[PDB]
């Protein structure tokens, strides 16, 4: 079943996951948008 | 081997052949037979691994002949290594 799903593409292979994790770690470092900041500042103070 | 394994009572005969110097401990001998024969270790699709050998713990009051069972397994198994915790004249379990 895992082989069939990996042929399908709903699950990707472990070595390919490792190489993709390395690629995303070296290439991408996202920033939060300013419109994404006030929601965290509200959803963090409501817990407190 | 095929001729003797074709017999219906091969498993009970193997269990009875376990440790002839040991008397009356059929359950221990059965566990020893499972540990000596072992199962199938399986690595499915590389990611998930399942152990395929039986680990047996003989917890007993002293004088119940656990040591003689261990020496029988040592004489019987292909690669059996004896180790002890309290004693010193043995191969250590820690790598060094
Ligand atoms: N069911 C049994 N059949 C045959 N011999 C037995 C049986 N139970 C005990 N013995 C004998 O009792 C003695 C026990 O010695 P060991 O097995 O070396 O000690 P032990 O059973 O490991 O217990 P410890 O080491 O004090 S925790 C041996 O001489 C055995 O042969
Ligand atoms: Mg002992």
């Amino acid at each position: 079943m895992q082989n069939q799903q990996e042929e399908n593409g709903s699950e990707i292979s472990i070595e390919k996951m490792k190489r993709y994790i390395t690629y995303c770690r070296l290439k991408c470092a996202p920033r939060l948008s300013p419109q994404a900041a006030e929601k965290l500042s509200s959803n963090f103070v409501t817990i407190r | 081997f095929r001729k003797i394994s074709r017999d219906r009572g091969i498993i009970d005969k193997i269990i009875s052949s376990m440790a002839p110097s040991i008397y009356g401990h059929r359950d221990i001998k059965t566990a020893v037979a499972c540990s000596l024969f072992g199962g199938v270790p399986k690595n499915v699709n590389g990611k998930h691994s399942i152990r395929g050998d039986i680990n047996v713990l003989l917890l007993g009051d002293p004088g119940t002949a656990k040591s003689q069972i261990l020496k029988y397994v040592e004489k019987t198994a292909h690669r059996a290594v004896f180790a002890t915790g309290q004693g010193a004249s043995a191969v250590g379990l820690t790598a060094s």
